[PDB]
């Protein structure tokens, strides 16, 4: 049986760790909700 | 507990307590990704949360009521992933999203790497509004993970 526990508030944190890139990807979404890459 | 906020989705079916995902509680409705619960009922203390709406293709599901989250990424600004990783504290990670180009349109995408149990972690705009959930995407050449900014529709 699944259960939930509170983990925090939903707020924007000013001066948070800024990381990650911004890729432009050609994707496809199938009937099962799974993404795949095209070329 | 029906307090607004971010919640861990746990199971006791496996060894010890295992985190399968995360979700958002907003306006009395619990929102998560379909692949986390598979549409099964959830427990919150003594209370029961029954599914209300779900869709395998969108990979979303709402408990106690219709989907409430309708804010959208503006296509220009940086956003925050409120990552809630298994066994670790909630943590805001600011990033500028990329794009998933599809035959049905472009969708925002966050290029951040987290365990599969982080699925359902909300993505927020500068006002703290939930613009979507993290946990449905693709694995690129690099071996890294890139998730869509998956948002539902509010009726
Ligand atoms: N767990 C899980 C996630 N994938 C998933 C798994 C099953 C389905 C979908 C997405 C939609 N259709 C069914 C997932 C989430 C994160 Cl945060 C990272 C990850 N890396 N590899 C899978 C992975």
């Amino acid at each position: 049986d699944m259960y939930i526990e509170r983990a925090g508030d939903i707020t924007w944190e000013k001066d948070a760790e800024v990381t990650g890139n911004s890729p432009r990807l050609d994707v496809a979404l199938d009937e099962s909700g799974d993404f795949s890459l095209v070329e | 507990e029906t307090t607004d906020g971010v919640y861990r989705v746990m199971t006791r079916r496996l060894l010890g307590s295992t985190q399968v995902g995360v979700g958002v509680m907003q306006e009395g409705v619990f929102h998560t990704m379909w692949h986390v619960t598979k549409g099964a009922a959830l427990r919150s203390g003594e209370g029961r949360l029954d599914p209300y709406w779900g869709d395998v293709k969108q990979d979303l599901v709402s408990y106690c009521g219709p989907w409430k989250l309708d804010a959208a990424w503006d296509g220009l600004s940086e956003v925050q992933l409120l990552a809630v990783p298994p066994g670790e504290r909630a943590k805001n990670i600011q990033t500028l999203p990329g794009i998933f180009k599809t035959k049905d349109g472009d969708i925002g995408a966050v290029a951040l790497d987290y365990p599969a149990g982080t699925s359902g972690s909300p993505i927020l705009d500068k006002c703290g509004r939930v613009i979507g959930l993290y946990g449905n995407g693709v694995v690129i050449k690099n071996g890294s993970y890139v998730s869509a900014i998956t948002q539902g529709k509010r009726e």
